[PDB]
RNA sequence: ACUAUGGUUUUUAUU
RNA sequence: CUGCAUGGCUGUCGUCAGCUCGUGUUGUGAAAUGUUGGGUUAAGUCCCGCAACGAGCGCAACCCUUAUCCUUUGUUGCCAG
RNA sequence: AGGCGGCCCCCUGGACGAAGACUGACGCUCAGGUGCGAAAGCGUGGGGAGCAAACAGGAUUAGAUACCCUGGUAGUCCACGCCGUAAACGAUGUCGACUUGGAGGUUGUGCCCUUGAGGCGUGGCUUCCGGAGCUAACGCGUUAAGUCGACCGCCUGGGGA
């Protein structure tokens, strides 16, 4: 990759020190990533991802924040992954043997709904099934045919989902986050240093693995 | 074949509305007697079910131990909180010695040439996890043939 | 203190009390308060559009 | 309006 | 004669809306969570939401009874022609 | 340290700064010594408006030598000495160096049209949060209970003391 995306920094500190060998100078103490440290370090991240795609490993995109929440699950859709759109219901990797129980309830209503099982002019109970159905698509719907764990996870913000970063810490999964300048990355496994909201930046990564996931091999 | 140890249950309660609710809270390890072992902490209702509770734990954790010639190739500490014991090599006879949680670490490895003392807490649940960082700290097997010279 | 304001009447309505400054409805204070939600609710989340 | 004081003793808990 | 020996029987909080079984997480651990919060109900009600999510016992339902029309059927009941 | 407070003009220790100069380890702590008081008290005489132990009464209560109310002496104040004790608390013994951060003040000094609601450097201070570190857990956090060093006192279950 080579350049693009030509921004100007937002925020002040709004910062971690911990991210010293990735920010420019700073102007008017408003504070930037700088392009020579992000964008080599992160097209050298973009390769590790490709070989985890060709070993066919199963890989899970979260983007719970409005700049991903619809890029999620279409940017990437046409090579076929898995995704996390606003809520993972909770638990989702520690306490698997449990919640495998609400993608039986899927599997359950949708079996309904796909032959109309509820679908009659008695209106109140046919709304009953529908609403609590398009419910657990919210949180389910990108992972119900995932059949089992992620082999790896990548997440557009590290402080707002660090619950199930500190499962997959656990369970050995490895952790791919694009770790903004106010962010945290000691929970983080691939550090590709970017942002959570506002420009330009959040959908950048995501851009690029949408062929590296087709690409290989894959 | 692999081998599993108790260090100790203790009974749990709870007062309640017309009397008293108990539990056992029991402290397991599992080794292969030649340099793995790992711990396992659990509380369920009955003795044998708090065991198999603990060892739900000890079926995932483990450490391999760095040893030169059947022993340690340096004294270490371990740390947890107010437990922070101290580990010294011994010489072939006698070594084996050691309090009830400390003792079962190094039997379940046959690391039975050891040293092993408190120098804090010796409540069993934290002395143990003292115990496993000090093993976590020991340095590569072979390090004197690296570290001769410059 | 001031309020030394010729009115030869009382008035039917609440003009410069319990709605600014001291409670209620702006700064309010006690009546049971809640140390989490600082540290829950950050950002936005609903109001675009709920409708 | 306000509204004094309380004699002695008190579970088996196993592997 | 003893519920200071008990199996059973039983008063009652109370129709009060609350309680268990498990798995996860946090905490050195007891313990916490969820069962806390925001509306709102007779009600964990009916939705919303947080590191807590399933399966049970309650709540709610099942079964019984009634206001008006239509139908089936009438003596030892009824009586408009 | 205790603490220090209307203003005005004085007497006066300490601290901080810029350019120079003169010393050349003069740096830290300290057994026993030798010295500071908030308030109340004393030794001796003055001064005496609030206020106020005691004293003197009332109320309340079955009782009230207390609460509460009504009067009120020592005392509070000034000189020359004594008392040496406190949450003296930031529950943090004392000297230096080392250290990723956020937010807010106080005061020198260097260069700039201060053509800047000052700015970028350089010195001395000072407050609320917060990450590494510490720890039984609470608490401490660059002004640390951290880190590495130097020194002086005391403690070893409580009652009894």
């Amino acid at each position: 990759m080579l350049k693009a995306g030509v921004h100007f920094g937002h925020q002040t500190r709004y910062w971690n020190p911990k991210m010293k060998p990735f920010i420019f100078g700073a102007r008017n103490k408003v504070h930037i990533i700088n392009l020579e440290k992000t964008v080599p370090m992160f097209n050298e991240a973009l390769a590790e991802l490709n070989k985890i795609a060709s070993r066919k490993g199963k890989i899970l995109f979260v983007g719970t924040k409005r700049a991903a929440s619809e890029a999620v699950k279409d940017a990437a859709l046409s090579c076929d992954q898995f995704f996390v759109n606003h809520r993972w219901l909770g638990g989702m990797l520690t306490n698997w043997k449990t919640v495998r129980q609400s993608i039986k309830r899927l599997k359950d209503l949708e079996t309904q709904s796909q032959d109309g099982t509820f679908d009659k002019l008695t209106k109140k109970e046919a709304l009953m099934r529908t609403r609590e159905l398009e419910k657990l698509e919210n949180s389910l719907g990108g992972i119900k045919d995932m059949g089992g764990l992620p082999d790896a996870l990548f997440v557009i913000d590290a402080d707002h989902e660090h619950i199930a970063i500190k499962e997959a810490n656990n369970l050995g999964i490895p952790v791919f986050a694009i770790v903004d300048t106010n962010s945290d990355p000691d929970g983080v496994d691939f550090v590709i240093p970017g942002n959570d909201d506002a420009i330009r930046a959040v959908t950048l990564y995501l851009g690029a693995v949408a062929a590296t996931v087709r690409e290989g091999r894959s | 074949e692999l081998q599993e140890k108790l260090i100790a249950v203790n009974r749990v309660s709870k007062t309640v509305k017309g009397g008293r609710i108990f539990s056992f809270t029991a402290l397991t390890v599992v080794g292969d007697g030649n340099g793995r072992v790992g711990f396992g902490y659990g509380k369920a209702r009955e003795v044998p079910a708090a065991i198999q509770k603990a060892m739900e734990k000890a079926r995932r954790n483990m450490i391999n131990v760095a040893l030169n010639n059947g022993t340690l190739q340096h004294p270490v500490k371990g740390v947890h909180t107010g437990s922070r014991v101290f580990m010294q090599p011994a010489s072939e006879g006698t070594g084996i010695i050691a309090g009830g949680a400390m003792r079962a670490v190094l039997e379940v490895a046959g690391v039975h040439n050891v040293l092993a003392k408190a120098y804090g807490s010796t409540n069993p649940i934290n002395v143990v996890r003292a115990t496993i960082d000090g093993l976590e700290n020991m340095n590569s097997p072979e390090m004197v043939a690296a570290k001769r010279g410059k | 203190i001031k309020v030394r304001e010729n009115e030869p009447f009382d008035v039917a309505l609440r003009r410069f009390k319990r709605s600014c400054e001291k409670a209620g409805v702006l700064a309010e204070v006690r009546r049971r308060e809640f140390y989490e939600k600082p540290t829950t609710e950050r950002k936005r989340a609903k109001a675009s559009a709920v409708k």
